């Protein structure tokens, strides 16, 4: 019983650990400015019908 | 050729959504002797308006393929 308990609990703690090493990922490629007005030039090919 | 009268840009649907306000064309409207018309130029044509500083009732310098103003 005992066992059981702490072998959830680890169980918990990598699925813990894994995840905050990908957030943390995450968040490293979500570098850019905060909250600042940007502008954005597109281009792409447009269907046209008759 | 001609003097600047208009200067509008006209909000088009944005095809990546986003909220954002975008543009589809730039309205410039000039007048010339004998003569007036209005152009649906690409969107951009603000960099060169930028650049040039031009203001209305300026009269400007547009070469039709080059896309540059002056």
């Amino acid at each position: 019983k005992l066992n059981i308990l702490s072998l959830d609990k680890f169980k918990e703690q990598e699925v813990w650990k894994k995840e905050n090493r990908l957030a943390l990922q995450k968040r490293q490629k979500q570098k850019f400015q905060p909250n600042e007005t940007i502008l954005q030039f597109l281009s792409t090919a447009w269907l046209m019908t008759p | 050729e001609g003097e600047v009268t208009e200067l509008t840009p006209e909000d088009a649907e944005n095809p990546l959504g986003g909220y954002g306000k975008t543009i589809s064309h730039v309205i410039v409207g000039l007048k010339s002797a004998k003569g007036t018309k209005t152009l649906r130029l690409d969107p951009t044509i603000y960099e060169s308006i930028q650049r040039e500083k031009v203001s209305i009732g300026d009269v400007i310098y547009i070469e039709a393929n080059t896309g540059a103003v002056k």
